[PDB]
Formats: structure tokens, C-alpha cells, sequence
């Protein structure tokens, strides 16, 4: 299966080790993936059913 | 017993191992010779 | 891959982009599929001097690899 | 000047005779090799070392050769 | 007298197509200095009793044991590749009397003492009769021998210098070899 | 070392040239238990073995290494 | 400046024993013309946080996790067998 | 033994003296067990010239390749 970014839908190159969210580049990781609240990551993973 | 134990109490080298596994053998005795092969 | 029919030379380019997500990190280079047809034919003209044919047979050490 | 003691001719038989007590973990332990030779107006059977059978196998000596 | 080198050459031998004039003159200078080296060796003289030789299938790895005796003792030795190569040449057949030099690695068959009746048609040790040796099996001896400086440089020059000592294919030995040989 | 960035074919060909298995097998020897596994347990004949043991012998045991 | 060939030889340097004079002069001539080629390559330059290696008894299948980061990001990579072999060699 | 991890060169020191001594026939020398751990990192101070590096890189010996 192809891997895509969970925030933008673009090509996901990296996956964060804490919340297991695939992201695209560095500033996506800084603005969205890092400071996100708990309970949001499970809803992001609900779309591909990974929780 | 403790005070008596404290006061009164306080060869040929072996050969190298010989490993010959999966190998042929030539024996030369006094009377007969051998050739153990595979 | 790359197979020449007349000479039999086989060249490997690399793995394909369809198998680029079997691992997150791999040592294989990934190339896309060729756009054109699989079979290609081409007419070529070869120019060879006589000294080339002399030196191709007068190797003292022997033949060399590709 | 030198003197050579030779045995030559066509092989009649070639039998590696087994030993009375073979050793374990091995196969076909040989005590001697019986070779019979034939030439012009003379035949003679020999009694050889166990070692020469290795050279017989390496030199590809079958029956009927000289 | 002996053990003093005397390198006598003519004047036209310097000019060569393989060595320079300075290198040929350096070799001629270094052939005239002898190094006398003292070594310790062990001599073994005894009747052969048992020979066990274990070889691989391709004949590469060879090892084994040798039980040797005299009139007073009995010793079992372990054998290396070169010793088994020495034993295989001029074959000894379990009842002969041989000689062993540890530092030189020499195999010398003194003769035969057992006088076996059953003998194969080939082989045949019509070796001269000799008594079995008596006394100590192992004896120590100080030996001495002379080599030249040029032989040391040729031996230490490359992998196969002992062949180049006879073929003369010692082309332009470097200076670092000569400095290290002088220091040693 | 010759390096070409962005190609695995050059690395494969360089590793083939540096560690050619025929030559590297020729300059060494097979272990004896391995040879026993090839010949007896696997049925491979003696003449079908790769050629081994072509390295020249050193003069001494002291001349076999630089250490 | 740099990146432009400059071959400074002497007059006595071409009288060789294995090359002719014209061949040595041709080599000295052709050492002074350069080809400029621009190319692009991709690299992963980072700081290793954690390496996890799962090995079998016979060494058949290897599994690998690599937590690696910069001063800007952080990521975890699943590793295949050849990357496991390339990380065991030249021990990171 | 003595394995140098920089180049892969191996030095055979000799037989250990934990076993027997006088039962040999190959003029070997005997060495006790090395002090310290098996894995070591040591500091060797070396003196060299530039010409040594030039002739080492001109004729490459020291690696474990062909």
C-alpha cells in the first residue's frame, strides 16, 4: 500500500514516533503534528482505520 | 568452633585436543597398513 | 531490465516504484516504468578500421570482460 | 647412468581388498590392493600398498588399460 | 679460510639491463659481509612405531600423530604440514630408524631394524640393517650458520625472495629495507 | 575507492570485482567438515569442487604477517 | 581561481622511460581541458536517536526500527534486511 | 590470535601454554593468555614519511580484497 500524509493528503515521507501520524515535511510537523491535542490523532487515524 | 577455625586455619598439564572430523586416515602398524577413506 | 536480442547482454536498472513502499528504508534505487513499447528495433551502421580488427585479435593477455 | 625397476602391462584385475576390522565412521577401509598385469609372454599378479589406489583413482585407471 | 666471504668480480659485470650501476655495486658490497647466527636445535633418533596421518578430502589440511620409541622411552608427537610432507617423501614404514632435527626440519632415514617378513611387491626398504638407538630420545645442540647481508635483504624484499636468490630477479631493492635490516 | 552517487549497478560491479568468488576461492581453502558435507552428505563428486589452495606458502611462520 | 585546470610542468619532465615524448606531451595537453557536469542526488543526514534490531537464531529474517531526527523534525523508519546488514557493518 | 579490525590482518601468536608443551615437532613458541578484555582500543604512536604513503597508495597492499 502507498503511504500518504495524514494532514494534507500528499506523499508522506516521515512518520512521527509519538502519535504515529504520517506527515509530509518539517513545517507540517512543527505546525500541526507536534502541538496537536490528544484525541485528535485517533480521529486522524480513523480515516484509514489505524486505531 | 569459630575461634578454633580462625586461629588454626585463618600436576601434569593436559594435552591439546585433537579433532579430526570428516577426514581420511592412514595407519601404519607393524604388521599391516590401513587406508580409511570415504 | 534491459535485454539485447542480438548480443544477449543483460542490464539491470533497478526496482520499480510500485514496490517502493515495501519498506520505509531500503538500499534499492527505484525507477519508473518505461513509457514506450517493450520491443524496439533500430537500424544502425558500424564503421570499423582494419587496425581495430587487428587489435581485437592480437590481445596477448586474452579477452576482457564487458 | 641409472637403473629402473618397472612393472608394466595391461591390467587383468584391480581389487582393493577390505580389512578384517574396519574402523567406525569410515567406509571401505583397504588393507592392500591386488593388481594383475599381463604383457607379451608373461602375466603376474601383484600385492600393493593401500596408498596407491588413490593414485589409481586420480589417474582414471579402468580395466583393460596399460 | 672458510666462513669469510670473498666476492671476486670483474669490472664489466656492473653494467646490466635490470639493475643500475649503483644498485649492482651496492649488492657487490653487501655480498661481502657475513652474519654468523647461533641457533638452538633438538635432535631425535628413535625407532618408528606408529604413524597416523589424517588428511582432508582434497588433500589440503594434513595433521597427525607419530609414536616413536627407543630402548628406554616412548613418545607420541603431533605433526604439522611440513613434517608430514617430509614423511611422505622417501616413505618410512613403521619399523625404520630415522633422524629428526627440529630447527632444520630434516628427515633422514638411518635404516631399518624390524626386518619384517610380510612385504608388498612394490616399496621394499632394502635399507642397510641398523641397531635400534638407545639412551635419551631428545638431545639439545647449539648450531651455528653463516648468511650474507645481501641474502637477508633479498629474503626480506618480497614474498618469494628465496627464489630470487637463485634466479637473480632482485630488481632495485628499496632503501627502507636496508635501513631496517641494518637496525635488526 | 571509486564512488558514483545515485547508482547501485556501480556498487554491485565494484563489489563483484573486489571480491570475485572464483579468485577468492582459489586463494584460500574449504574447511574439512564442509568438504565432508559436500562429498558424502550431498553427493557432489571431488572433481566438481571449485579449485582451492593456490596461495603460495610463506618462508616461515614469522614471514606470514606484518604484525 | 579554482575549478579551472592549470597544468604546470617543467621541460625535463617528459623524457620518460615508459612513455614517448609526444605521448607525454599529449597527456599534458589533455590534462588542461575539463568537462563540467551538474547532477542532483538525495541524502538523509541526521542524528540517530534509537536503533532497535530483532534477530533470529539462524539469521534468516531481521527486523529493524530506526528513530532518527534533526533539530527540526523526528521520525521512525522500518528497515529492510539489506539496511540491517549495512547498519551492522560500520557500527552505528 | 590477534585480529586488527582496521585492516582485517590476523597474527597467530602461537600455542597457549595451558596445554602440554614438549609433545610438539614444529619448533613453536608458547604464549600465555593476553591480559585484559578480548575487545580493546589502543593508541599506537607511529612515525612515517610522505613517500611511504605514496608507495602504499601506488601499490595497494593491506586490504582483504583480490
Amino acid at each position: 500500500a502507498k503511504k500518504y500524509c495524514d494532514v494534507t493528503g500528499l506523499k508522506g515521507f516521515y512518520k512521527s514516533p509519538t502519535n504515529n501520524i504520517r506527515y509530509h515535511n518539517a513545517e507540517i510537523y512543527q505546525l500541526i503534528v507536534k502541538p496537536m491535542a490528544p484525541g485528535v490523532d485517533q480521529e486522524y487515524l480513523k480515516l484509514r482505520g489505524a486505531n | 568452633l569459630l575461634k578454633k577455625r580462625a586461629g588454626k586455619s585463618r600436576f601434569v598439564k593436559p594435552r591439546r585436543p585433537y579433532n579430526s572430523e570428516g577426514m581420511t586416515r592412514i595407519l601404519r602398524r607393524y604388521e599391516e597398513d590401513l587406508f580409511c577413506t570415504f | 531490465i534491459y535485454i539485447e536480442a542480438n548480443t544477449g547482454a543483460v542490464k539491470r536498472v533497478g526496482r520499480s516504484d510500485a514496490y517502493a513502499t515495501e519498506f520505509d528504508l531500503e538500499t534499492e534505487e527505484y525507477v519508473p516504468l518505461p513509457k514506450g513499447e517493450v520491443h524496439k528495433k533500430k537500424e544502425i551502421v558500424q564503421d570499423v578500421t582494419l587496425h581495430d580488427l587487428d587489435v581485437a585479435n592480437a590481445r596477448p593477455q586474452g579477452g576482457q570482460d564487458v | 647412468k641409472e637403473t629402473k625397476e618397472v612393472y608394466e602391462g595391461e591390467v587383468t584385475e584391480l581389487t582393493p581388498e577390505d580389512a578384517e576390522n574396519p574402523l567406525g565412521g569410515y567406509g571401505k577401509t583397504i588393507s592392500h590392493v591386488i593388481v594383475g598385469l599381463k604383457s607379451a609372454k608373461g602375466t603376474k599378479t601383484l600385492r600393493l600398498d593401500p596408498t596407491i589406489y588413490e593414485s589409481i583413482q586420480r589417474e582414471k585407471v579402468s580395466i583393460g588399460d596399460v | 679460510g672458510k666462513d669469510v666471504p670473498f666476492t671476486a668480480i670483474a669490472g664489466s659485470e656492473i653494467f646490466s639491463l635490470e639493475l643500475s650501476k649503483t644498485e649492482a655495486l651496492t649488492q657487490a658490497f653487501r655480498k661481502s659481509i657475513g652474519i654468523k647466527i647461533k641457533e638452538e636445535t633438538e635432535l631425535i633418533e628413535g625407532e618408528v612405531v606408529e604413524i597416523q596421518i589424517d588428511r582432508s578430502i582434497t588433500g589440503g589440511h594434513k595433521q597427525g600423530k607419530l609414536t616413536i620409541k627407543t630402548t628406554d622411552m616412548e613418545t607420541i608427537y603431533e605433526l604439522g604440514n611440513k613434517m608430514i610432507d617430509g614423511l611422505t617423501k622417501e616413505k618410512v614404514l613403521a619399523g625404520d630408524v630415522i633422524s629428526i632435527d627440529k630447527a632444520s626440519g630434516k628427515i633422514t632415514k638411518l635404516g631399518r631394524s624390524f626386518a619384517r617378513s610380510r612385504d608388498y611387491d612394490a616399496m621394499g626398504a632394502d635399507t642397510r640393517f641398523v641397531q635400534c638407538p638407545e639412551g635419551e630420545l631428545q638431545k639439545r645442540k647449539t648450531v651455528v650458520h653463516t648468511v650474507s647481508l645481501h641474502e637477508i635483504d633479498v629474503i626480506n624484499s618480497r614474498t618469494q625472495g628465496f627464489l630470487a636468490l637463485f634466479t637473480g630477479d632482485t630488481g632495485e631493492i628499496r632503501s627502507e629495507v636496508r635501513d631496517q635490516i641494518n637496525t635488526k | 575507492t571509486i564512488e558514483v552517487l545515485g547508482s547501485s549497478h556501480v556498487t554491485n560491479s565494484i563489489n563483484n570485482e573486489l571480491f570475485d568468488p572464483l579468485i577468492s576461492q582459489a586463494l584460500s581453502d574449504i574447511p574439512a567438515i564442509t568438504q565432508y558435507n559436500m562429498h558424502v552428505k550431498k553427493g557432489i563428486p571431488v572433481e566438481d569442487f571449485p579449485k582451492t589452495g593456490l596461495f603460495p606458502e610463506p618462508l616461515n611462520k614469522n614471514f606470514s604477517s606484518n604484525i
